[PDB]
């Protein structure tokens, strides 16, 4: 895992390692992660134009490992070249089945609702990073608790919670959604920020803390 | 309370030898026979 950062006006590479990891001594291993040539951070972009991929300048992003992965040579090699592909690899890639986004939001808790799609040319669509998470959460939430053919106790009882719209039912729905969302270890916490009623319609929203 | 009301002004009586004739007015207790209702259902909000 890692933290994101950006190059500030005339910040030296020493300064970063000292502020995040405590000891200045660690900058030496820290430059290898960002694959930097000797002028590790340099102020001017027309100087970055010298050989753009091997430098960072003012306003560019940087990668900051956790201290356990700081010394790993494999983490060094991977962070050297992947650069922005970090986030995608770290939160996953899989096929996109949200083909009909307008449609699956008209029949949830019913089956047969999702479907493969095509993006690019001649290849099934795929989703990555944050949208990988939007897909899996939306599907998982709209799946009943014992309906996948292996590893059951997956999904929700949202199909079971339809009731007289009195507030106890609404807190019950809130708790089920929060349990649903907090099941995946990749998400830290969820909390409600609004629940709202319109006769026979529930509405509400939840904030989820995804790891960096 | 056997009568609701009566106009005290409206008592007229005439007597003629052995014969008398009387007239008066009474407000009887009024009933309450019909009730109509206009019952409406509305949306409502409940919130966090």
């Amino acid at each position: 895992r890692f933290k994101k950062h950006v190059v500030q006006h005339e910040e030296t590479m020493q300064a970063i390692a000292q502020r995040y990891y405590g000891d200045v001594s660690y900058w030496i291993d820290l430059v290898e992660h960002n694959n930097l040539k000797y002028p590790y951070l340099v102020e001017t972009d027309e100087e970055k134009m010298k050989d753009p991929e091997r430098l960072a300048s003012t306003g560019d992003t940087l990668i900051i490992p956790i201290e356990s992965d700081l010394t790993d040579v494999s983490a060094k090699e991977i962070n050297s070249r992947d650069k922005d592909v970090l986030v995608e690899l770290a939160l996953g890639r899989d096929l996109n089945i949200t083909a009909d986004e307008k449609y699956f939001n008209e029949h949830g808790t019913s089956d047969n609702i999702l479907a493969f799609s095509t993006n690019g040319n001649g290849d099934l669509d795929t989703v990555k990073g944050i949208d990988n998470m939007k897909q899996q959460l939306q599907a998982r939430l709209l799946t009943p608790r014992g309906s996948l053919m292996l590893h059951p106790n997956y999904g929700s009882d949202l199909h079971n919670l339809f009731g007289l719209n009195i507030p106890e039912q609404a807190t019950l729905i809130e708790m089920e959604v929060l349990r649903t969302l907090t099941s995946d270890n990749r998400v830290k916490s969820a909390n409600l920020i609004d629940w709202k009623i319109q006769g026979n319609v529930y509405s509400g929203q939840f904030s989820v803390e995804i790891k960096s | 309370n056997e009568i609701q009301d009566f106009p005290a002004e409206d008592v007229q009586v005439i007597v003629e030898g052995n014969e008398a004739r009387i007239s008066m007015t009474v407000y009887p207790i009024r009933s309450f026979k019909k009730i109509s209702v206009s019952l409406v259902y509305k949306q409502q909000t409940l919130q966090a």
